[PDB]
């Protein structure tokens, strides 16, 4: 958000927490390129965005 | 990229392969043969713009 | 001369059906080179007065399109259909006639 | 991965299994097969979009790479490679494979 | 088109389909009358000049 | 009979030939079927002369 | 007048059409001739819209 | 040269599917009033012959 | 087959959705005439309304489209006449049919 | 609004759309044969016509 909305955490013990919620640019960029290659790359694939 | 007004650097075309040409043997070959092609452009209105 | 006849293309007997023959005839050589050809034809600077921008890349977009598209027709030309016209000729009732 | 080891020798891939027979190595095989792992991970993960396809959009997968690139006017060439990153499940089917 | 459009079934053994498609050729005869009537066709080709 | 076997082999045969692809898919399901977490449970001592 | 239905002399085959939507079949991209025309230009104008 | 061609055709493993070419230039073309001259010749291409 | 599931519609594509459920159930007119004599009944049929000039607009595009299919695609593919085809080429629906 | 818009070509199609109105008083020159001041503007869409 550009710094705007700061928020922050409470500090307390959080013992059994997962948030497998990431994943490294590689796979973004692979899934970017499958994204492009399931459309038909005429106006109908730009229109949308 | 954005270029400006620099007529080397105008991009024509950008691309995109499904398949490895090195397999095809098309490693030598002109970029456009081997790699699809993206074609959209919207027509906008200049008095709009204004 | 006798028992002999004559073919259009190279032929090779028939390999493994792998990868490089697939891609490597020379049907599919002449295919390549001739898109190849017409792509920079179509881009040539004198289109312009019909075609604009939007146009162009679309007939790239089709002839490069033309061209990646597998097809196994070339390799059949160049090591499978050189053995069915030889079976073919040697039962029909007019022999082969060729210059 | 798949898709290779039923080839002989394709990309870089271990072959533990190549002991065992494998004839038709054609791109119908290929495609076939790439459907198989395509609808088996959309079952397993329960996904809903489309996902591996469009690979097999001419139809041979069996030289799937993915690559990106724009031209420019004056000759010049950029040729951005996307390889994928490293992976568990890959590493882990080795060693089913292997044992 | 036909240069472009050149799919190939699943399971291709060249030696099986061929000998198979093969096979039924050679049940014929023509091959034989065709020598014969060379032959007559020499014979009175011969008389006749 | 994952693949290369449909509408070519008789029920009761299996494809020598496309063996090794066949293998492979197996395994793969057996991999996916086995994505999960050992969670854990209950456990209590033993009161018995066990 | 309303006792007239028109007679088409290649009829759409069933398999030319997608899954359901709930109503509605899309057209498969396979398909060619007028048709297809027909589908383009509605379509087109449906984006526009 | 019929008998010939109809021989050929009878015993040729080949098989001529129009199917994937068609799929792969339908994601560029589209046939409408605008942009239909230009691939006018494809579409009698692309056109079912029989 | 192997992924279904469900996903929302803008309402444009609602009001399809219903709009082509009455296409294919057929229009349902109901005959009153009063010429005749006690005869009123109700049948359904595929003809479009087409009542007023709120119809001339859907015929008109369908006549166009077809037209021009035909000009460009069908008929070069299929005439024979070598002078049909060089006058039938070079000619379009924006200045040759109306 | 040229600058507003995306397309590379923009500035020449700019330039252009003022050396038609003025083909009659002030000439200049135009690279490409084939091509000339009273061009219509839009169809500069491409770098070696600049």
């Amino acid at each position: 958000a550009n710094n705007l909305l700061n928020s922050t955490i409470p500090i307390s013990l959080r013992p059994t927490i997962l948030c497998p919620w990431f994943a490294s640019s590689e796979d973004l960029r692979l899934q970017q390129v499958m994204h492009l290659v399931n459309i038909s790359s005429n106006t109908a694939a730009a229109l949308p965005l | 990229p954005f270029t400006r007004l620099v007529q080397n650097d105008v991009i024509t075309n950008v691309l995109v392969a499904r398949v490895d040409p090195a397999q095809r043997g098309d490693a030598a070959v002109d970029i456009r043969a081997t790699h699809a092609t993206f074609a959209a452009a919207l027509p906008v209105d200049p008095a709009a713009i204004v | 001369p006798p028992n002999r006849m004559v073919y259009p293309w190279p032929n090779q007997p028939l390999p493994r059906l792998t990868v490089a023959p697939t891609y490597d005839s020379a049907m599919s050589n002449w295919i390549s080179t001739t898109i190849a050809f017409f792509i920079r034809v179509v881009n040539s600077v004198n289109m312009t007065a019909t075609v604009n921008d939007l146009t162009r890349r679309t007939m790239t977009g089709v002839m490069t399109a033309m061209r990646q598209v597998k097809t196994m027709t070339p390799f059949y030309i160049q090591h499978m259909c050189p053995t069915e016209l030889s079976v073919l000729a040697s039962v029909t009732v007019t022999p082969p006639f060729q210059v | 991965s798949a898709v290779a080891q039923c080839q002989d020798a394709g990309f870089l891939v271990p072959r533990p299994l190549d002991a065992l027979r494998q004839f038709d190595v054609t791109s119908a095989a290929a495609a076939e097969i790439m459907h198989a792992v395509n609808d088996a991970f959309k079952t397993a993960f329960d996904l809903d979009g489309a996902l591996l396809d469009g690979l097999a959009l001419y139809g041979d997968p069996r030289i799937a790479d993915l690559s990106a690139a724009y031209l420019q006017y004056g000759g010049n060439v950029v040729r951005e490679h996307v390889p994928p990153g490293p992976s568990h499940i890959h590493r882990t089917l080795q060693q089913v494979e292997s044992t | 088109v036909a240069m472009l459009c050149g799919q190939t079934e699943t399971n291709l053994i060249p030696s099986h389909h061929y000998g198979k498609a093969f096979a039924p050729l050679f049940a014929s005869n023509a091959m034989f009358t065709r020598n014969q009537r060379a032959v007559i066709t020499r014979e009175a080709f011969v008389c006749a000049r | 009979k994952t693949v290369l076997s449909r509408g070519y082999i008789d029920n009761a045969q299996f494809n020598p030939l496309a063996l090794r692809s066949n293998v492979l898919l197996m395994l793969l399901q057996f991999t996916l079927s086995n994505l999960k977490i050992n969670k854990s449970s209950t456990f209590t001592s033993d009161v018995t002369t066990i | 007048e309303y006792s007239q239905v028109p007679d088409i002399k290649d009829p759409i085959p069933p398999s030319a059409w997608t899954g359901p939507i709930g109503n509605v079949r899309y057209l498969l991209p396979s398909v060619q001739g007028p048709a297809r025309h027909l589908y383009d230009t509605w379509r087109a104008a449906a984006r526009q819209i | 040269v019929e008998a010939l061609s109809t021989l050929l055709r009878s015993v040729t493993p080949l098989v001529l599917d129009p199917t994937v070419l068609t799929n792969a230039i339908t994601t560029i073309s589209e046939s409408t009033t605008q942009t239909i001259s230009p691939i006018s010749e494809i579409l009698r291409l692309l056109q079912p012959m029989g | 087959s192997v992924a279904p599931y469900s996903r929302p519609i803008s309402g444009l594509q609602t009001m399809v959705q219903h709009l082509a459920d009455l296409y294919a159930a057929g229009f349902r007119y109901s005959v009153s005439d009063a010429f005749s004599s006690g005869n009123k009944f109700s049948f359904p049929t595929s003809t479009f309304p087409s009542g007023s000039t709120a119809t001339s607009t859907e015929h008109t595009a369908n006549n166009s489209t077809m037209m021009e299919y035909f000009l460009n695609v069908h008929a070069p593919s299929h005439v024979k006449s070598a002078s049909l085809k060089r006058i039938l080429t070079d000619m379009t629906i924006q200045r040759n049919y109306v | 609004a040229g600058p507003m818009t995306s397309d590379p070509h923009s500035p020449v199609k700019v330039f252009m759309a003022l050396a038609n109105l003025l083909a009659q008083p002030e000439p200049i020159a135009i690279g490409v044969p084939g091509m000339h001041q009273t061009t219509p503007a839009s169809q500069f869409s491409h770098p070696g016509v600049w």
